[PDB]
DNA sequence: TCTAATGCGAGCACTGCAGTGCTCGCATTAGATTTT
């Protein structure tokens, strides 16, 4: 069955429809249901060809496939009959169903013609595409040096830290990047100066970036009065201030008047507690002081218009830039995962004088209905191209939408969910003359405990300008779960206060020992004791993941998390590239040490010292041959050294030849330091790490740059700066997804959010463009700029409504258990904090302690005290709060020398000494030729060699003429010449071949006995083509054991039949006079083995015999027989 | 064919072999970039290291490592374009370096020359040519092809002068097509670089017993008894239709009802494909394989395709087996099938023993080929092989007869150099030791720059004295001027004359100037109130200098005259007698904190200015007392401030911020003497301030002459201990970490030490954060 | 780089030379720390 909103987003057309999916709402099944019923119906079916689906993920829309295939199988047993089923069943290969990347491509490919774009392009990785970024900019930044504009300098010395100018360039990247995000960029970044023009006669309460510093003020001073109004519920002086703050609050909209006010005017527990809500006045009022009113309206202003001529310069850098990067990846024929979407947009759109070009039109027609997965992640240029091959507006039209703005928590990708979030509120839930929108709040896939433990904090915590979107019935999880009623069930929260993750990552461990030994059974299926695999460890970031890996192995079963980087720091990666670099170029001391020193040679520190020994100034390269050459082969450390430079001259001949990946392999098996690296502790990561390195490797070959000093450079480049077993997996919450766990511990949750991003002199913005701090770099001052402190204030706000998105993922993720774990400093005095924030009414927590939230903790810990004020306190979630004051053989010794001492004892003995019976036949060529790719046995250009022939071309020349001439007769001079001429015209001989033979010389042989006897015969034929199978060793003696038959394959020049018997002919073009009598001898020998097969094969395949064999020479015209 | 090399499974692939690894089609591209790019360095060791232009009948062994000098020499240069065409130790090599420079210019010149002239094809294609024969490409391919042979490659031997043809017969039909044709580098290049990425070799002709590895489309086979299918991935093995050619599968299908028909290419295809597998799956007699990878190259997940499920229909009850390089995850039978050879044998046994030490519970199949290589003859390699099972990072003490003679008779000891010891023990003895050095690059690093401001520092006063002139009696006219010059004289004789090498660095050099000018009017500014008067200036201490080098005799034979720099030394008369402090400039901020003293981490100041307070006794006839160390930051500030500034304010911000950090003299008068323009209130050039009542402020850096005389003590006894260590051939490895921070920064000998945590035994030494008195008693109580 | 965040020293108000809290101001000092 379904739910009624399910049944809606499956049956419902006629116009674009928007489904809010929340965690476990089986969005997957729904969407696969609404597909194969349009395919699969009695009515009138389509064909899926006529679909177009966009997923996040080709694992995803593969998995879109396979639910698709199943189901149409199941329609077609009962309709086993249906042409039409089947036939679908053979449009999913062909099917659109992919990322919306894949799409583009298919696209491009289509219709590159339209645009600028090389057929056969190639898709450069995140990584080439960045270093050509870093090319094209070195050369910009050089060309504008040496143009030495007035502009530019001012633009360098006010955004690079002088002393080196480093700066200026990532900004440049940066802003590129963000441009990148919007359909038409180049606009977008011109769009940049309309900000920065104005004057002091301008209304700062009109333009753009002005609403973010109103909604800022609002805030703080309503924040300042209610933390005010709790100190006169207390119970004087808190009403001069009160009045004083309410004044301020009757002029929030006037900006200059505030500049004039807010600058001027401005029992033990609860008595010294009543005494800080006031320095929060104090402190909430003079930050409010600091960022608009330390300066004039005016003075802001002149500020702002004094920043106009720097942008406008910096903005045309960037679209320098940007024509710069595009032209470099055209060169080589490339292009982005960004040219993927924006190329698409303009084969997509053909703007003359904006229309939907005829491409456009063709995938409008195309598809009957687009489904987009994930909608909430999209961004603007998607959008558009989305809009675009959807066909119609949008009260009718195919646009089929579904995801949740609660689970986007990408924005740091640029992904814009306020398209998701203004397409709902502009949705009404019936379909009349708008976009139909449903909402799926059925959760079957998660426990009841659950759904109510975060509907129960997001409640209090997800709204207004912090969640961006109002937390409401129709909005909350509901319970579709069919779990079994049991206990220990209960969210839990383990309050405890470098060793802040150890004392964080035992608590962790110590709950889940509890869950092993004990029972705790997961779960008309059955219980399941806890498989380590099922339980899981969701951390914010990779900081600590290491660390805690550390100790969770420390006792009981191990720790896998997918680690990212810290892979360049790792030591096996590190050794092995020092190999590279010392086969690139021997002459460096470290690289050179760092391998004597590892396990691949294992030089003792003594060793090493005893060679710099041998030669003090000199590079370590040669003081380690001066050691070699005069050393003594007895010694030791002269082996260790002896062998590797016999590794490294091997390698460095052999990276001449070979390539990068295939050399690594090569000093992988030679060295066997995988295999040693799989004998050391973490040795699976280690392996894993090493053979990354010959994917990189591999990755690497593909790309603009070949040779291994560029692979070096390459990684040197990730360096400088990007870079089925039961157990507990350790993982980042972004990368949960649609991943579930039945057991759920998020620790951290008592850590900073990352705010680092908002304190840099500039910052880029969607809505209001770049901005940044008034800077003079001749007067030496700077400070933010009134854009600048909106943008953050935004910015702000925004973050925060990602990480409690990113926490609301989390939470979901869980089917039957919670672990949330923090840390602080000292117990009750948060819980002051919290208790302080926990008292206003109407459940959803005051709008500015939400914002005022650092840590995960500030968001939990405030809504969670209010809980255990009526439906709040008695609201079925249930919780579980700990209170932590964080303090509280001979095998081996055998192995290190020698053996120890079964059951496989015999197996692997011979195993280990067996061999192939037939290998010494395995090397040798099957087909081999005596005179087609699968047989065996110093040139100039014809520009610029001479004008004639080689005695081999001749001598072919004369051959061909030989096999033509008419044996009906013998010929003269002349009919001779014929044959050699119409050869020529039927272009059996080059001009040359033809002026080259000698007439006489072929004539001649027909005055021999031979050629009479030739003439005159019963039968004969020429050019005889031969296949002979002979045992291996006929042919070659070397080997001895193998006797199956190799094919030797030739051609008898001529064969002919007298009533004598069977005779052979073979004509060679040899060079004999220079008397012939001295010659015989060395020629019979030169082709006595050849002519031997011959027989042989005539022989023996033929069945008959051969009586004599005659060779002819042009050169004389003589004959020999053998 | 890297798997099977390794399992010894004899093998014949359909497909060719690419010729873009091979020397000659790399010596060419690579030869047409040096020509195009303008001799890029980078290019034309390109060329030479395919070692087609080495000298003919040298040896190739010293070619080589003079060619790699050469490099080095061209990136620590930046050698590049023109750079080119344009008494013991330095002869040898500088000469070598012309020598080898005099072998590869010219072969490599002279065809540009060629090149660049020549209009049309024929003429570009045959100076190319020429370029091969002079260079005498055919020769040394052959002496290749030899060295092939006597090593039992035969085939790679072929593919020598197999290369030879390919790129002549390119060459020909190009002179045929466009011969006669008119035409530039760029297109011309083009065209060669098309010509070599469709170079190939010649099929591998098929052996008589082989495995055959091949395609599944127009591959054939026969007598086939086991086949395998690999790749059963979605996406893949039922082929997405492939997007490709100038007509779409609509144009085709179109075609077809106008009577026309062309090849299928679109849809059609897709329906050929389960003909084509059919082909395949009933192609063995024997047995059927059909595998699919559950990851990707990467990582990322793939799918089983549509076949393995209508497999699993038409064979419901089939099992599919797993294929794992964790033996660990299959049964006793399936781990027998891992010993096929010795090499892989030993791969997968290392790997069991290391999880089993780990409590796991293995397969005795792997204890039984333990013991059978434990009985041969190559026993010596897998031992090692197995000693990974026990590998902690272990470095063995040197010994005396090394340690000696190494770091020879007299420890010839720098601050710098102890500092470095108790940093780290072993980075120590890759320095010192074994004296390693990094390569030189033509980037100007962060260290550099601070040579130039001393030396410009160091020549503005040169200058001042020859005009009879003080920082103070100076003009911000002045000050720009004299800073100019200064960076003038010496800019082109600093780090390889990079400041001229391009534009970017010509504009670091006002940069540069502009610091100074500030730096110049600050110490202006600091002199008209500064009391004390420099005595000695960049003090030669130690070794040849001013000042004899301070000596250390330990236990053992021990031996250490230290020898350093002292930026300046300043002198100041009191009531107390004479007054000594040390001044240095410094790039970053902060300059002395005392929890990196007690380690051992910061002795410079503390060390200097004990020579100038003992020996001022002898030198200056006088006994002084220590008025404190001092830190200069040089650099050109920036303010931040919410309260808008006149230039009047402004000015004060910023000298404010050269405020000089360190340690002081905790009485009244040294503050005063220090800066003059202070009577009550906090200093804007010293850290420190004055009450009312004449006493300094607790925020001051001061401290009694004690503290002073207790530190001085302190790091002697760390140059003791830590100079005996030395001679005792100390080299462990042991890192610290404080506060929160660590020496292996942009420490360069970490690849070296192999410094593995998680391997135990190795271990980051705690240091820790500590209140400024917190250290101070601890130093009390030592002695 | 870069917000909080304590110190330390007096100036002032609050009440009885004089004391006590309170407050401000200026600086250095921690203490931090991304996602794919
Ligand atoms: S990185 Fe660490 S272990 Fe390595 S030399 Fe430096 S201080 Fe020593």
């Amino acid at each position: 069955t379904w739910t009624d909103d399910q049944w809606n987003a499956i049956v419902s057309t006629g116009q674009d429809i928007l489904v809010a999916a929340a965690a476990g709402s089986g969005k997957t099944a729904v969407l696969v249901e609404r597909m194969i019923r349009k395919i699969t119906a009695e009515e009138n079916p389509i064909d899926v060809d006529r679909l177009l689906v966009v997923t996040f993920t080709n694992a995803s829309a593969a998995e879109m496939k396979h639910r698709i295939a199943e189901a149409l199988e199941k329609e077609l047993v009962q309709r086993p009959g249906s042409l039409h089923i089947r036939r679908q069943l053979s449009l999913l290969n062909r099917a659109s169903i992919s990322t919306l990347h894949s799409f583009c491509l298919q696209v491009l490919k289509k219709y590159y013609y339209l645009i600028d774009l090389d057929p056969g392009f190639r898709i450069a990785d995140q990584t080439e595409g960045e270093l050509i970024g870093d090319e094209v900019l070195d050369e910009l930044f050089e060309d504008e040096y040496a143009k030495g504009e007035k502009a530019f300098f001012e633009l360098v010395d006010r955004y690079t830290t002088d002393r080196h100018d480093l700066d200026l360039q990532f900004l440049v990247k940066q802003v590129y990047e963000y441009s990148r995000s919007h359909p038409n960029p180049e606009a977008w970044l011109e769009s940049f100066v309309h900000l920065y023009d104005v004057s002091e006669k301008s209304a700062i309460e009109e333009l753009p970036f002005y609403q973010y510093v109103k909604e800022d003020i609002a805030m703080v001073l309503n924040g300042a009065k209610e933390k005010l109004l709790r100190a006169l519920e207390l119970t004087d002086n808190f009403l001069d201030d009160l009045a004083q703050i309410d004044e301020l609050i009757q002029h929030q909209d006037d900006f200059s008047e505030l500049y004039k006010r807010v600058p001027a005017v401005s029992d033990p527990a609860l008595l010294d507690e009543a005494t800080d809500l006031r320095n929060g006045a104090k402190k909430l009022l003079e930050k409010l002081k600091t960022d608009y009113f330390t300066r004039s309206p005016e003075q802001h202003l002149k500020s702002l218009a004094e920043m106009k001529p720097v942008i406008e310069t910096l903005v045309q850098l960037v679209i320098s830039y940007g024509k710069r990067f595009e032209a470099a990846k055209q060169e080589k024929s490339i292009i982005d995962f960004s040219d993927l979407e924006h190329y698409c947009l303009a084969i997509l759109t053909a703007e003359n004088d904006r229309e939907p070009s005829e491409a456009a039109r063709f995938y409008q027609e195309q598809f009957h209905e687009v489904l987009v997965d994930e909608y909430q992640d999209t961004n603007l240029v998607q959008e558009s191209i989305l809009q675009l091959v959807t066909s119609g507006p949008e009260e009718t039209g195919n646009l089929f939408m579904v995801g949740d703005v609660k689970q986007s928590i990408y924005r740091f990708r640029l992904a814009e969910p306020l398209l998701f979030l203004s397409k709902y509120k502009r949705f009404t839930e019936s379909g009349e003359g708008t976009g139909r929108k449903i909402d799926l709040n059925k959760n079957f896939r998660s426990r009841a405990d659950i759904l109510d433990s975060t509907n129960f904090l997001f409640k209090q915590l997800m709204g207004g300008k912090i969640g961006e979107v109002d937390y409401d019935e129709q909005a909350e999880l509901k319970l579709g779960a069919a779990y079994p009623d049991n206990d220990e069930t209960e969210t839990e929260l383990l309050l405890i206060d470098l060793e802040t993750v150890q004392f964080e990552a035992k608590a962790i461990a110590k709950e889940i020992r509890k869950l092993i030994s004990s029972p705790f059974k997961v779960y008309k299926k059955t219980h399941r004791n806890i498989q380590y695999r099922d339980i899981v460890i969701l951390l914010r970031s990779m900081p600590w993941a290491p660390q805690i890996m550390e100790e969770l192995r420390a006792q009981g079963i191990p720790v896998y998390a997918n680690l990212t980087s810290g892979y360049f720091e790792a030591v096996e990666v590190a050794v092995a590239l020092s190999v590279l670099k010392v086969i690139d170029n021997p002459y460096q001391d470290i690289p050179l040490a760092s391998v004597l020193r590892s396990p691949i040679v294992g030089a003792d520190e003594n060793e090493l010292s005893l060679i710099r020994l041998e030669n003090k100034k000199a590079p370590y390269y040669e003081a380690m041959k001066d050691y070699l050459a005069a050393g003594d082969r007895s010694d030791e450390l002269y082996q260790k050294l002896n062998t590797f430079y016999g590794h490294l001259q091997k390698w460095r001949a052999f990276s001449k030849n070979h390539s990068v990946s295939e050399l690594i392999w090569e000093v992988y098996r030679d060295t066997k330091y995988m295999d040693y690296v799989g004998g050391m502790p973490g040795g699976k990561q280690r392996q894993a790490n090493l053979r990354v390195l010959y994917d990189r490797a591999r990755q690497y070959e593909s790309t603009a740059f070949r040779g291994l000093f560029r692979f070096l450079r390459f990684i040197e480049r990730m360096q400088e700066r990007g870079d089925q077993e039961d157990v507990v997996r350790l993982m980042t919450i972004h990368s949960s997804k649609g991943l579930e766990f039945p057991v759920v511990f998020v620790a951290g949750l008592g850590r900073n959010f990352n705010m680092m991003d908002l304190n840099k002199s500039y910052l880029l913005d969607k809505e209001l463009g770049f901005g940044t701090k008034y800077i003079h770099p001749q007067l030496r001052i700077s400070y933010p700029t009134l854009p600048l402190i909106a943008m953050k204030k935004k910015m702000r706000r925004e973050l925060l409504s990602e990480e409690l998105r990113v926490l609301y993922v989390a939470l979901t993720r869980a089917k039957e258990k919670l672990f949330l774990i923090g840390s602080c400093k000292d117990h009750q005095k948060q819980l002051a904090k919290w208790q302080a924030s926990a008292s206003q009414t109407d459940w959803l927590l005051p709008e500015f302690d939400r914002y005022q939230a650092r840590t995960y903790l500030d968001f939990i810990g405030p809504a969670l005290a209010r809980h255990r004020h009526a439906d709040i306190s008695g609201h079925p979630a249930r919780f579980a709060v700990q209170m932590i004051h964080s303090y509280d053989s001979e095998r081996l010794e055998a192995i290190r020398r020698g053996e120890p001492v079964f059951a496989f004892d015999e197996k692997a003995r011979e195993q280990l000494s067996w061999t192939y019976p037939h290998q010494e036949v395995t090397q040798i060529r099957t087909k081999q030729s005596v005179s087609d790719e699968y047989s065996g046995r110093y040139r100039r250009p014809a520009f610029m060699m001479k004008k004639g022939l080689t005695a081999a071309e001749k001598g072919t020349a004369m051959h061909t003429v030989m096999q033509h001439i008419p044996l009906s007769h013998v010929p003269s001079i002349e009919e001779a010449e014929q044959t050699v001429h119409r050869l020529y015209e039927k272009e059996l001989l080059t001009e040359e071949q033809k002026d080259a033979i000698d007439i006489e010389e072929i004539v001649q042989f027909f005055h021999t006995e031979i050629g009479g006897q030739l003439i005159g015969a019963k039968w004969k034929d020429r050019e005889i083509p031969f296949s002979l199978a002979l045992p291996a060793k006929e042919i070659y003696p070397d080997a001895h054991e193998a006797d199956e038959p190799l094919l030797v394959q030739g051609i008898i020049d001529c064969l002919y039949e007298t009533e004598d018997g069977l005779y052979l002919l073979a004509y060679k073009s040899d060079r004999i006079e220079g008397g012939f009598e001295g010659a015989a001898p060395i020629l019979k020998k030169r082709y006595e083995t050849q002519i031997q097969l011959y027989t042989k094969a005539v022989e023996q395949i033929a069945k008959t015999k051969v009586k004599g064999c005659a060779l002819y020479f042009f050169d004389g015209g003589h004959i020999l027989t053998l | 064919k890297e798997v099977f090399a390794d399992y010894e499974i004899p093998y014949f692939i359909d497909g060719k072999a690419s010729m873009l690894n091979h020397p000659l089609i790399e010596f060419i591209r690579s030869s047409l970039d040096v020509l195009k790019g303008n001799w890029r360095y980078e290019a034309v060791f390109r060329c030479v290291k395919t070692e087609l232009l080495f000298p003919l009948n040298e040896p190739k062994a010293k070619v080589r490592e003079q060619v790699d000098q050469l490099e080095n020499y061209c990136i620590a240069y930046g050698i590049k374009g023109d750079r080119w065409t344009k008494t013991d130790q330095e002869i040898e090599m500088e000469n070598m370096l012309n020598d080898t420079r005099d072998w590869i210019v010219p072969p490599l010149f002279q065809l540009q020359k060629r090149m660049k002239k020549a209009k049309t094809v024929q003429e570009k294609a045959e100076a190319l040519y020429r370029y091969l024969e002079e260079t005498d490409v055919p020769l040394k391919l052959d002496q290749e092809r030899q060295r092939a042979e006597d090593d039992g490659r035969i085939i790679e031997a072929q593919q020598h002068q197999q290369a030879w043809d390919a790129v002549i017969q390119l060459l020909e039909e190009f002179v045929e097509m466009m011969g006669d044709d008119e035409i530039s580098l760029d297109l011309f290049q083009q065209m060669i670089e098309a010509g070599a990425e469709s170079l190939t070799f010649s099929l591998i002709p098929p052996a008589l017993d082989q495995v055959f590895v091949g395609n599944m489309d127009l591959s054939r086979m026969y007598g086939t008894s086991c086949t395998f299918v690999l790749g059963a991935n979605d996406g893949v093995l039922p082929a997405r239709p492939d997007e490709n050619g100038v007509l779409s599968d609509d144009d085709r299908e179109w075609l077809k009802t106008i009577g026309v028909e062309l090849s299928s290419g679109g849809r059609e295809r897709l329906l050929d494909e389960h003909f084509l597998i059919y082909m395949a799956f009933s192609s063995p007699s024997d047995r059927l394989y059909v595998s699919y990878p559950i990851a990707d190259a990467e990582g990322k997940t793939l799918l089983p395709s549509m076949i393995v499920k209508r497999l699993e229909e038409l064979f419901p009850h089939h099992k599919e087996r797993l294929l794992t390089n964790e033996p660990e995850q299959v049964s006793d039978e399936e781990q027998l099938m891992y010993v096929v050879n010795k090499s892989v044998a030993q791969s997968f046994t290392a790997s069991q023993l290391r999880l089993w030490t780990r409590e796991y519970d293995i397969s005795d199949v792997w204890w039984s080929t333990y013991n059978v290589l434990m009985s041969e003859q190559d026993r010596l390699q897998s031992k090692k092989l197995f000693s990974s099972l026990f590998f902690r990072n272990e470095v063995k003490q040197l010994e005396r007869s090394v340690s000696r003679q190494l770091y020879g008779e007299r420890i010839q000891g720098s601050v710098s150099r102890m500092e470095t010891f108790n940093a780290c023990p072993f980075s120590h003895f890759a320095s010192h030791g074994l004296h390693l050095k990094e390569r030189q690059f033509f980037k100007l690093e962060a260290p550099d720059i601070g040579q130039l401001f001393h030396s410009s520092l160091k020549l503005i006063s040169d200058r001042l004295r020859d005009e009879k002139l003080d920082w103070r009696d100076l003009t911000k006219e002045q000050c720009e001027l004299f800073s100019y010059d200064a960076v003038e004289r010496l800019a082109p004789k600093l780090q390889k004359e990079i400041l001229l090498s391009s534009n970017r660095h010509y504009y670091v050099k006002e940069k540069l100037q502009k610091i100074v000018t500030r730096v110049s009017g600050i110490l202006s500014e600091h002199a008209k109130a500064s009391g004390f008067v420099p005595i000695g200036l960049e003090l030669g201490f130690g070794g040849k200098g001013p000042l004899p080098p301070l000596t250390f005799q330990l236990k053992n034979g021990c031996t250490m005259e230290l020898v350093g720099r002292i930026d300046r030394v300043d002198k100041a008369e009191s009531s107390k007698g004479l007054l000594l402090r040390i001044v240095a400039y410094k790039s970053s901020d902060k300059g002395l904190d005392l929890a990196e003293v007690y380690y051992g981490l910061a002795l410079q100041m503390l060390t200097y200015l004990d020579l100038s307070i003992t020996h001022s006794a002898d030198w200056l006839g006088m006994r002084a007392t220590p008025a404190g160390v001092l830190y200069f930051h040089i650099h050109d500030p920036m303010i931040q401030s919410n309260l808008p500034l006149g230039l009047d304010e402004i000015e004060q911000e910023i000298f404010k911020k050269f405020k000089m950090k360190g340690l002081l003299l905790g009485d009244q008068e040294v503050v005063r003497l220090m800066d003059t323009t202070l009577q009550e209130g906090r200093s804007n050039i010293i850290n420190a301030g004055l009450k009312k009542d004449g006493s300094l402020r607790s925020d001051s850096a001061a401290v009694g002459e004690k503290e002073f005389d207790l530190l001085t003590k302190h790091v002697r006894r760390t140059f003791q201990e830590a100079g005996e260590q030395i001679t005792d051939g100390r080299v462990s490895i042991e890192p610290y970490k404080m506060k929160n921070k660590t020496p292996c920064t942009y420490c360069a000998f970490k690849s070296v030490c192999q410094f593995d945590e998680s391997l135990e035994e190795n271990e980051y030494r705690p240091l820790k954060a500590e209140k400024d008195k917190t250290i101070l008693e601890w130093i009390k109580k030592e002695a």
